[PDB]
């Protein structure tokens, strides 16, 4: 619920960075953007839930108390590398960490959250992913938790 | 005449009963396979 | 009398099984086929009487309400298992509890309402009847009555 | 008959998949879906029987302890690929390994408990489409056994 003052300062500074209006309270879309920026773990469905909760509030901006509350909601997940490495393994029929980009991205987009074609293209290009070869995921999650 | 009518009736009854049992078993296996596929689909969606 | 709705539903399911049209009406041939398939025992004379009653309308198809009335009228007549036992005892000339398979086959083939010899072979194979070995009438009646 | 902890974890994972809340509680229909997802195949009538047996007395929904008890008491391996093949041969009046798709749909929808048309369409599309209009149940049983 209540975080370390270091994280408080980091969140306020991220606010100010994304405080285009300068109000000090982050917008819903800006809330999702900074959640993506701060290594948080929001779901697209969870993001829409937060958006509609703020719309019910009606201000359109995230105050610090609710921000800390949804920090608590995020860190209650306590997700680690190993669970999603295992998820990739069950997706990796090879089992060697090297996974085919084509089928992996098809399952990634078609099943569950649907990705736009652009997002897939830039994510493949910038994440050293080969066009059709077998790409390792372990380093990706290692630098997930490293960030 | 009584014997033969009763016999043919029983034969068709047994045919119908065997049909019903086979259909119930096949429906059971079909539903099991469908539920298994749905569970695997849910796993894939969550991981994605 | 009023028939229990569970039996009515079972009868409708049986009708729909062989109803290649799905309209609740079917040809009198399959009417008799499902009549026997229900486990009841109508005489072919009674079958022809029912057929002519239906043909009086000229439809040639067994609507479900008239089918239910036919079911009730069949429920009116109910022979007992002891009657079948006595009928088989009549043909048990030896009286040893066993009857000859070949003579029973001849009885089936060349008496009254003659039926196909392939149906006789069906009786032989399904009731595990030995070709020449004596077969107990009582065991046949019991496994016939099991339904 | 306590269950293995790996199976317990798999049950909780299935609860997370099926239940959006992910609290370990699922509905009776969800109970049947999870029963049939684990590879155990009881009939719809059987599933209703066990549903009435448990009666959702835990919290109105099949929760984790009642689920463990049900899987413990209803553990079985009655499903056999040869049994499925024999049942399909029973369907196969011709006995050529192919059962008419229209006849199979009619039997599934009309006989006994009524399958949803989507289920029958799924089964038809699952097996290879054939020119004769008959599904080859041999390969069908093959990938039923595979998964």
């Amino acid at each position: 619920d209540q975080l370390t003052e270091e994280q408080i300062a980091e969140f306020k500074e991220a606010f100010s960075l994304f405080d285009k209006d300068g109000d000090g309270t982050i917008t819903t879309k800006q809330l999702g953007t900074v959640m993506r920026s701060l290594g948080q773990n929001p779901t697209e469905a969870e993001l829409q839930d937060m958006i509609n909760e703020v719309d019910a509030d009606g201000n359109g901006t995230i105050d610090f108390p609710q921000f800390l509350t949804m920090m608590a909601r995020k860190m209650k997940d306590t997700d680690s590398e190993e669970e999603i490495r295992e998820a990739f393994r069950v997706f990796d029929k090879d089992g060697n960490g090297y996974i085919s980009a084509a089928q992996l991205r098809h399952v990634m987009t078609n099943l569950g959250e649907k990705l736009t074609d652009e997002e897939v293209d830039e994510m493949i290009r910038e994440a050293d992913i080969d066009g059709d070869g077998q790409v390792n995921y372990e380093q990706f999650v290692q630098m997930m938790t490293a960030k | 005449i009584r014997i033969q009518k009763t016999i043919r009736g029983w034969l068709l009854r047994k045919r119908y009963l065997c049909m019903q049992r086979a259909a119930i078993t096949v429906q059971r296996y079909v539903r099991g396979y469908q539920a298994r596929c749905y569970a695997k689909f849910l796993r894939r969606t969550k991981a994605a």
